[PDB]
């Protein structure tokens, strides 16, 4: 019954160029006073986001809709304090334009209350419905359209632009992507390029460059499941749980778009490693102290991952089932890790809160 | 004479802001009373409008904090910054309604190799109790991060729990030792204080008004 | 800038039995320089600025009579400023005008001596921020309107 | 309302905690110390502006003597109402004929929010997204005087066909602090003498606020031409504050009020001041290229710490045939007056592109006494440091480029450096001992010396591995230690 | 006046020999009888009587040891170094009542107890502040040593 999920994975890509900032210069930061290259949250989020299997499994999944028919008594016990009934359901009438529900998300009764608010002051000076719908068909657009996506705005979180209005519209995901960096100071390399005109060949030509490099990238994701149910109306553990599986596959397998058309760093991860807790930490002090290459970054950074976990784990209070899937057999880490063969056995056991 | 409770902030990369309207997101050197109020706001699950429970939180907690340097094989690792190039696409236009813009760009600093030691202490006229804070520090409800979502925390958000006449005092039993400290209450030889604009206005939603912190040089 | 008068009252009230004790020895003010306990009283006090030395060195002397001989008494939300040194001297009862008179004719050192001597012995209830200001002062103009105060209250009252 | 009269000042003790909202009598007329007290630093700059105006048409010294004692002493009542009394009808938010800062009968199509007069809330693509809303729903009859003044001053203006202030956009306002609000306000007006010096006030030139006598459309005025209560008090735009709502909530200040503004009305308004009026309140730039002069407001260009600009702040250099710099009337009046004490100067502007602020600074600057005279010392403070900065600049420059790497990093490196430097040298201004300072200018140089042979190896080092790029790094590094060398003594 | 460092540098490359029978005095007198101090302390104006006593005090804490005084300079930040009472509070060897008990003993008492806490702290101080408070030693230099010593404790605390 532990609350996070936390989320590690360690990947290698090839030589490529994955994130770069408004020089056209990859992305970085320091760790450890050791220069890294980094892959910043957002892109990797946007990765995961825009992806077809998150389309598949959260933009389709079966807890997308929801009906404000089931939502009446509940809606109504809730803004009964603010509101009279007539105007409640008026309103809900407006919205929707036609098994009932103990428990209802934040964000819907925040918006909701601001339409209830908006038919108040209308009616108050004799507006007539027409012009009312007039004046707030966009609004009403809008909210019909973050009522079929309650996964998403649930995992992710509202889109840039939502039509949200109220300070509980300001709706968090509940999956939290910390910025990649590598477990491994970085030589960067630099393509100098050309551009042959067939037409003229000769001449002298005008060179190019682009910065670019491979790595071994820590990757960390948690989710707050309590969260995730509470924004899905009340769901079920199981139901979170299932959600996130798809985080999981998602953050071992997406990678940022950039440049892969010319890089293709189509790699997918080598480790990945779930772990439910009371507080959800990040593992990156394993390569606080840079990994040092030895038949590559790869093997010593997995290693370096174990020890440090077998190191702290226990101190930190991360006492909670934990499971780990890797292709690299290298020196195990301690067994109340359980192992899996297949990231889908990882998925599976997620799915089974971690028995 | 008082007990503190003892927090350690430490992770990657962390941000505590700055007055700004404007795209480009500062960071400071330390954490803000705004940011550290926000910390225990999402270890207590508090939604953005309870603004009881986010009064009862301002008026209950005071904060000292410390800054640790990093040592790594005896050598020490100075925090710096990192400026992030960060863009959006399909940003909101207007808070009404639908269009947007096809691009819009911030720019948004963190603190890199950054960690913190904070104690904190109850009010004479507080509505909690320590007990409530440790619980709730050790059980998050929210998700507990450094500034922004982005930013994880690699060491436990509980450090201890203990008492003493200072917070100088109480902080002396935690290493590392020997960074500066900033603190809400004054500490009998020191003199410097250090303006800010931490203190939420929590009647005016995402505003703040100018405090002072009393500075400890170690 | 100024010198927080209030602060250092409740501090000196506040204050632990053996350290009043130590401080409760001196016979003049510049002994309170020999005294650990009074450099930990006045150090929140800027008593590091040298221009606020002499002024605390007073201060404490007085109340160094004991630990509660100066009783401090808000002033009315009416009047613009509350009971003065002199008016609660007389207005103890026990202050003799003689006491007065020798006292503003005193030589430095002395008179806050003799300042200290006519405190135990009144016990006065007055507006201690007001007492503290004349000593940050004392000078010819103060002891001259204590001796007025006096005078005049004691002529009325 | 009427801003000498009714109680708009947003203050909170210097000491003390709960804000409460004063008039001028009660800040002018009591030993009371008060502190302004907004949510934006920039909006109590232009608070502070604001009064230093009013009291520098309403009261200023005849002569230091007076200037010294009405610092140490508050005025009684009656001496304020008799100074007052001539300019009450002058400032009138509301009013029927000659509305505080704005123009009667505006011609506008539609109502500009309230937020067009909040700096920074909105005007550029990115505000929607990053900003708070509902910032501009109902403002204070104060939060909206002190809008307006500083739109019409230190913020960059709406647009298309809409002047900005007298001292051009975006000036760096400069004012000497106090202890409170009060000295602060006196402190920064020009005494009488000081203040004719300054203007000369003929029957040629019109001393009437812009909102009394209006600015005609088109018109050429020569900046001689312009009183200094007109100009203290220029408005360049055509603003018209639409009718208040009721009793609410500031949804600036917090406060509530008895009436709260929620619209204006502005038209585009040409015309043309040739000259450049002598505003006392900022420092002024003069560049002499090719026998021609130019003088221009000081203003933040680029994103460089607040410590680079400092040399323009506190240091004058009169030198015909050369480049040279005035500080602020109010600077140089304190400099004189008080020229054993120490300096506490409070700075601030915006850095903008069109109407869209890119960034906004306020600091307030220590410096120990001996400012006045030694500006030197400051001066070379302050080009020591960016002479190590152009060291770092120069080096990576040509490791980027040759005389390549391919890569550009002077400009993280640069970012870098800056903020090491905000640790170090603002320190060294604060506590200094101008007198004999040359030891702590030695250090100064030998830590950023350190500093920049520590970036660059930082800066270089991922890309030293390929022998091509160790050639150009050893020309690099040479430049560097150049130009690392040429600047000891 | 008299030159500190100077004075320092010679002790500090005295010859052993000379440097142990230095050492070896009980009371700051006891050097005059003494050769090698003589010629330690000439080139420093011994000869002038009005820097006798002063040289007489400034040796005899020095002759603690070699090194038992160590110098340390300023930072050019700073206005002045290190006092002897914040070095002595510095040490966490020294209790307070032999500082006070210092304070309070007599010409000549006074040498020999500092001499004592001198050995006893190994302080690392300013030198020549510390040379210029023995210079003048007089109630309020002394007093100013108890107050370093009390506000620096106080401070670290």
């Amino acid at each position: 019954m532990s609350n996070f999920i936390n989320i590690h994975v360690l990947i290698s890509h090839s030589p490529s160029c994955l994130n770069r900032d408004d020089m056209n210069m990859q992305k970085d930061a320091i760790f450890g006073g050791k220069r890294r290259v980094r892959i910043s949250s957002q892109s990797l989020k946007r990765a995961m986001r825009k992806s077809g299997y998150y389309a598949q499994n959260i933009g389709e999944s079966s807890l997308r809709t929801i009906h404000l028919a089931q939502l009446r008594d509940v809606l109504r016990q809730k803004l009964g304090e603010r509101f009279d009934q007539k105007i409640i359901d008026k309103t809900l009438a407006l919205l929707s334009g036609k098994i009932s529900a103990d428990a209802v998300t934040p964000w819907v009764v925040g918006e909701i209350a601001w339409f209830c608010e908006q038919v108040a002051k209308a009616e108050a000076d004799n507006l007539d419905d027409k012009k009312l719908l007039k004046v707030l068909k966009e609004d009403i657009a809008a909210i019909r359209v973050n009522l079929q996506q309650g996964v998403d705005i649930a995992l992710s979180g509202r889109m840039a632009t939502s039509g949200m209005m109220t300070e509980l519209g300001k709706v968090d995901g509940a999956m939290s992507i910390a910025h990649a960096i590598t477990t491994h100071q970085v030589d960067s390399d630099i393509d100098w390029f050309t551009a042959v005109d067939d037409l003229q060949e000769q001449g002298s030509a005008h060179l190019g460059t682009q910065e670019f490099s491979s790595g071994v990238f820590y990757r960390y994701a948690n989710i707050n499941l309590a969260q995730l149910q509470e924004n899905l109306g009340g769901a079920s553990r199981e139901q979170a749980l299932e959600i996130a599986t798809h985080v999981v596959h998602m953050l071992a397998t997406e990678v940022p778009g950039a440049k892969q058309r010319t890089y293709a760093a189509f790699n997918p991860a080598d480790m990945v490693m779930v772990n439910f807790s009371d507080m959800p930490l990040s593992m990156a002090n394993a390569f606080e102290k840079a990994v040092k290459a030895k038949d590559g970054f790869l093997q010593p950074s997995i290693q370096a991952f174990n020890q440090y976990w077998d190191r702290v784990a226990n101190g930190y209070g991360l006492n909670g089932a934990a499971a780990q899937f890797s292709l690299s057999d290298v020196d195990p880490i301690t067994a109340q890790v359980k192992q899996m063969p297949t990231l889908e056995q990882l998925k599976s056991w997620v799915r089974n809160n971690g028995e | 004479m008082r007990s503190y409770l003892i927090l350690r902030l430490a992770g990657p990369m962390q941000a505590w802001g700055q007055p700004t309207f404007e795209g480009t997101r500062p960071t400071g050197r330390f954490p803000t009373r705004s940011g550290l109020l926000g910390l225990l706001g999402a270890c207590l699950g508090i939604q953005r409008d309870d603004t009881s429970s986010l009064q009862a939180l301002s008026e209950s907690v005071q904060f000292a904090v410390r800054c640790d340097e990093l040592i790594l094989d005896d050598r020490r690792v100075s925090v710096t910054g990192l400026r992030d190039y960060h863009t959006v696409l399909g940003a909101r236009e207007d808070y009404r309604g639908l269009k947007s813009h096809e691009t819009i760009q911030t720019w948004r600093e963190y603190l890199c190799d950054a960690s913190f030691t904070v104690a904190l202490w109850l009010t004479p006229h507080a509505t909690m109790v320590i007990s409530e804070l440790e619980k709730a520090v050790l059980k998050p409800r929210y998700t507990p991060y450094l500034g922004r979502r982005s930013c994880p925390l690699t060491h436990p958000l509980f450090l201890g729990t203990c008492q003493a006449s200072d917070p100088q005092k109480a902080l002396l039993n935690y290493e590392p030792v020997g960074g500066d400290i900033y603190s809400e209450e004054s500490v009998t030889g020191h003199h410097l204080k250090f303006t800010a604009r931490d203190e939420p206005m929590i009647t005016l939603p995402r505003q703040f008004a100018s405090r002072e912190w009393y500075v400890i040089k170690g | 800038d100024e010198i927080d008068a209030m602060a250092l009252y409740r501090a000196w009230q506040q204050l632990d039995n053996g350290s009043c004790a130590q401080i409760r020895r001196v016979s003049e003010p510049d002994e309170l320089r020999d005294i650990p306990a009074f450099y930990r009283l006045v150090q929140p006090f800027g008593w590091e600025n040298p221009r606020h030395q002499q002024a605390l060195l007073r201060m404490v002397f007085c109340l160094s009579a004991g630990k509660n001989v100066i009783r401090h008494q808000d002033k009315k939300s009416e009047q613009t400023t509350g009971i003065s040194l002199g008016r609660a001297l007389a207005n103890s009862g026990r202050i003799n005008e003689r006491r007065i008179f020798q006292l503003i004719r005193a030589d430095r050192t002395a008179d806050m001596v003799q300042l200290r001597r006519l405190l135990t012995h009144a016990e006065p209830v007055l507006d201690w921020p007001l007492m503290a200001r004349m000593l940050t002062w004392w000078g010819k103009r103060e002891r001259q309107q204590l001796l007025e105060d006096f005078v005049l209250t004691t002529n009325k009252n | 309302m009427n801003l000498l009269i009714d109680n708009w000042i947003p203050v909170r003790p210097r000491n003390g905690g709960k804000v409460q909202i004063i008039n001028l009598q009660s800040l002018y007329c009591s030993r009371d110390q008060w502190r302004l007290s907004l949510p934006r630093d920039d909006m109590e700059l232009a608070a502070l502006a604001l009064l230093v105006c009013i009291g520098q048409i309403i009261a200023p010294a005849k002569d230091d003597v007076e200037f010294r004692h009405r610092i140490m002493n508050p005025l009684t009542e009656d001496e304020f109402q008799q100074l007052i009394a001539p300019w009450i009808d002058m400032f009138y938010l509301n009013h029927a004929e000659h509305p505080f800062m704005q123009t009667k009968g505006v011609k506008a199509n539609d109502v500009t929010p309230m937020e067009k007069l909040l700096a920074g809330v909105s005007g550029a693509t990115n505000c929607a997204f990053v900003n708070q809303p509902g910032q501009g729903e109902a403002l204070c009859g104060g939060c909206t005087a002190i809008a307006l003044f500083n739109q019409a001053n230190q913020a960059p203006g709406f647009g298309g066909g809409f002047k900005s202030g007298l001292r051009g956009g975006t000036p760096v306002t400069t004012f000497v602090r106090g202890i409170d609000l009060r000295s602060t306000v006196l402190l920064n007006v020009l005494t009488l003498p000081r203040l004719q010096k300054q203007f000369p006030n003929e029957s040629h030139t019109e001393n009437q606020p812009t909102w009394i006598k209006p600015i005609k459309s088109n018109e050429s005025i020569p900046a001689s031409s312009i009183g200094f209560v007109r100009g203290l008090f220029w408005q360049p735009a055509h603003i018209e504050l639409c009718d208040p709502i009721g009793i609410g909530k500031c949804s600036c200040c917090g406060q509530e009020s008895n009436l709260r503004y929620t619209g204006f009305l502005k038209e585009k308004f040409t015309f043309t001041v040739n000259g450049l009026w002598p505003h006392p309140h900022s420092p002024c730039l003069v560049t002499v290229k090719k026998g021609e002069v130019e003088e221009k407001f000081l203003a933040f260009t680029t994103s460089a710490p607040s410590w680079t600009q400092i040399s323009r702040v506190v240091v004058d250099k009169i030198i015909q045939n050369e480049n040279g710099n005035r500080v602020a009337a109010v600077v140089n009046q304190f400099r004189n007056i008080a020229p054993q004490s120490p300096l506490e100067l409070i700075m601030g502007g915006y850095r903008n592109n069109q109407a869209s602020i890119l960034e906004r600074r306020h600091d307030v600057l220590m410096f120990n006494q001996g400012w006045q005279q030694y500006g030197n010392v400051i001066n070379e403070i302050v080009t020591v440091g960016l002479g190590y900065k152009t060291a770092l600049r120069k080096a990576l420059y040509t490791f980027a480029e040759g005389f390549g790497a391919g890569v550009s990093v002077h400009e993280t490196a640069e970012r870098h450096f800056y903020r090491q430097s905000e640790l170090l040298i603002p320190d060294v201004l604060a506590n200094v001992n101008f007198s004999q300072a040359d030891e702590v200018i030695a250090d100064l140089r030998d830590k950023l010396h350190q500093l920049c042979e520590m970036l660059f190896n930082q800066s270089v080092a991922p890309y030293a591995h390929h022998p091509k790029l160790i050639s150009t790094l050893a020309l690099a590094r040479a430049t560097l230690y150049k130009h690392l060398r040429e600047l000891k003594p």
